[PDB]
Order: structure tokens, then C-alpha cells, then sequence
């Protein structure tokens, strides 16, 4: 019952128990039908708190890895937990991109809703490129690459520049250019051309979306700022 | 480490 | 695998934050049998802590929506607490019963010996702060039973300002104020264990003394708060 | 809400 496992899913969020949340949104998602916008969001929260753990989990004993450099007992300790936390983190990210290649960027009827899912594409392949090494790597990226750019086009084209949907996008590709393609130069211009065409048009913002815009144009200029140093 | 997009929420 | 490799994977689990990996590693390490160094002892306190930790507090969050919703809001509710509740009996009989096995027996000297039955007295309340019906009136009293015996033998081969000691007045205090609901029996407890360590802050050490003194703090704050 | 002992 579509509503009983919202309900759930927000019973889950209070309780802090992500992967519960996850888990209710997931059966949502795969009864097919399009997800409404407070659906959509709390899939998002669920996913990217449950992912989140992990990424986490996974710097921190990737750090341990580097530091043991031979220490081979206690780096090998740590490799193998390492891999231990990539394949759950593998595991969280194909199930997030299996739901979007199957029911949400298919079912996805208006543009917002189009960015808001290629865009979350590219962040889930961006948290399997953190990860993959070799041969996997080169094919991750370029998927990732490919949804935030064509979010990217489709956000220039139908959304208000201070649109929190489109500030975001510019700030996740931004990061993905830094990150992942070691590319400053490139993720400084993104990031900076976003904040400025947001600042040309404060008029756009909107009584209900202005506190998330604002943080994220601040989040803009923080990493600008980072990234100079 | 730079800041992508927080939860709203 | 061997208790030491066991050991220095609780510590890459818990530095990764990931205490379901620590407490397993810690169970396993803690069923060879062999009693448990005091680091060890301390891994798998910490480990189980915040195991229980998490489902207590989503047990309180799950409890007052439930105790506010008048539905069928309520069923949903009613049913998402009795199934973290099973989690969270499933996780303190888990620990009491490694207690009964294989720690509680295995604990040579006083110290070991008030830890372990500290602990016992703990986890029975959590049991009791979850517990309805029948269930209760003895689960509390296991939890008594094992703070008070805990308490005995610290009074009696522990210095007043030894943390262990001084942590378990601080739960025992605590044990009196919320399940026993003997507010004026938990500050005489805690006011003494207080004033009785305040008086020898000299014989403090340096692998004790920031742990003696937190837990001082905390008797203080609590019995500031229990008279309000 | 009382506080009991924490982790060391």
C-alpha cells in the first residue's frame, strides 16, 4: 500500500534507521508508478544517508590502508575490510541505479523531475568511480559524466538559474570535475558561472525554495574557494 | 574533501 | 581466525564506525573461552554499548510517536516499536548471556569481577526499560541484584576514585532513579560516591584520571537534575 | 534524562 510504506519510510527516517527507510521507498519505487516529489525525496534522503554511511566508513579505512604502507599485516587488515565495505557500497549503488534506469528517469514526465534523476545518476556512478580501480573505472566515469551532462543541458534550457534542482546539479558536476577528472580549472568555471548566473536573477527565488538555494550557492563558493587555495 | 548537495530534508 | 587478528579488526571496525562488525568480532574473541585482556574488555563494552545504543534510541523516538497518535498511525507504530524492541532483547540477552558463559565466571580479581557484573546490571536495564506485563518485576530485580553485589565488592577492594567503582554508582544511581523510581535513594547513592572520591583527588593516576573525574562530573549533573 | 557511564 503505496501509503502505508510512505508511512513507514517516514517512521523509519525519525528513528534514524536508514536502511529500513531505504527499504520502504525501494518497494515504493518498483510498484512501478511515478513517484510523487515528497516520494522522491525521501527515496533520496534514505539513499544517500544509507550510501553515506559507507562512503565514510570506507575513507577512513582506505586512510588506514595508506598510512600501514608495510605494516603488510595491518595493511592487509585493512584492504580486506576495505573491499569488505566497497562491495556493500557496490551492492547500495547498482541497486539506487537499477531503480532509475527501470522506473524513475523512465517514468520521469516533467524536466525538473529529469534533472533531479540523471542527476542523482550521475552522483551514484560519482560514488562508484570513488571507488573502482582499473578496468572499471574509465566506463563508470564516462556514465557518470554522461547524466550530469545531459541534466546539465536539460536543467540550462527549462529551469530558473537559482532553481535549488539546477544549483545542485551545477555543484555535484562541479565536484565530479575536481574529484573525479581532476579537472580544477574546469570544475572552478562550472561552479562559478552557476553562482553568478544565480546572482543575476535573485528575483527567480521563491518564498518555498529560497533557504535551499541560498545554502547551495553558498556551497558553491566554498568549494570555489577551496579549490583556489 | 569539497561539499556536494546536503539533503534538503 | 586468532584473538589477536579478532582484536585488531573490532579496532578498524570501530574506528570505521561500523559496531555490528565490532561487537561480532568481539563475541567471537570473547568465546574461546580464555578470560578477556582489559583492552579487550573494553572493546567489547564499547561495541555492545553502542549496539544497544542506537536501537534505545530509536526505541524512544518509535515509543512517543506511538504514545500521541489517536489511528491506524498507531499500529504502524505499535508494530515498528515491538520490532525494535525484539532487536534490542535480542542484543541484551546476546551480551547476559556471554556474561553468564563465559565472563562473569572467568573474572579472577575484584575489579573484573565488579565490571562484568556492572555490566549485568545494565543490560538487565535496558531490559527493563523496554519491559511490560509479568516479564518485568523480574527482570528489574535481576538488574538490582547485579548492580548491588557489583556495588559490595567495590566498596569493599576498590578506592573510591577507581572509575570502575565510581561508574558503577553512577549506573546503580541511575538504575534507582529510572526503574526503581527511588529519586531519593539514587541521590544518597550518587552524593556519596561523589563526595568520597572528591576527598582523594591526590590518589588519582595518570591512566585514571580523566575518566575518574568525568565520571564525577556526571554524578554531579545528575544529581543536579534529580533535584529539579 | 539521566546520564550513565559512557564509553572510556
Amino acid at each position: 500500500d503505496k501509503n502505508e510504506l510512505v508511512q513507514k519510510a517516514k517512521l523509519a527516517e525519525q528513528a534514524e534507521r536508514y536502511d529500513d527507510m531505504a527499504a520502504c521507498m525501494k518497494s515504493v519505487t518498483e510498484q512501478g508508478a511515478e513517484l510523487s516529489n515528497e516520494e522522491r525525496n525521501l527515496l533520496s534522503v534514505a539513499y544517500k544517508n544509507v550510501v553515506g554511511a559507507r562512503r565514510s566508513s570506507w575513507r577512513v579505512v582506505s586512510s588506514i590502508e595508506q598510512k600501514t604502507e608495510g605494516a603488510e599485516k595491518k595493511q592487509q587488515m585493512a584492504r580486506e575490510y576495505r573491499e569488505k565495505i566497497e562491495t556493500e557500497l557496490r551492492d547500495i549503488c547498482n541497486d539506487v541505479l537499477s531503480l532509475l534506469e527501470k522506473f524513475l528517469i523512465p517514468n520521469a514526465s516533467q524536466a525538473e523531475s529529469k534533472v533531479f534523476y540523471l542527476k542523482m545518476k550521475g552522483d551514484y556512478y560519482r560514488y562508484l568511480a570513488e571507488v573502482a580501480a582499473g578496468d572499471d573505472k574509465k566506463g563508470i566515469v564516462d556514465q557518470s559524466q554522461q547524466a550530469y551532462q545531459e541534466a546539465f543541458e536539460i536543467s540550462k534550457k527549462e529551469m530558473q538559474p537559482t532553481h535549488p534542482i539546477r544549483l545542485g546539479l551545477a555543484l555535484n558536476f562541479s565536484v565530479f570535475y575536481y574529484e573525479i577528472l581532476n579537472s580544477p580549472e574546469k570544475a572552478c568555471s562550472l561552479a562559478k558561472t552557476a553562482f553568478d548566473e544565480a546572482i543575476a536573477e535573485l528575483d527567480t527565488l521563491s518564498e518555498e525554495s529560497y533557504k535551499d538555494s541560498t545554502l547551495i550557492m553558498q556551497l558553491l563558493r566554498d568549494n570555489l574557494t577551496l579549490w583556489t587555495s | 574533501r569539497s561539499t556536494s548537495t546536503p539533503n534538503v530534508h
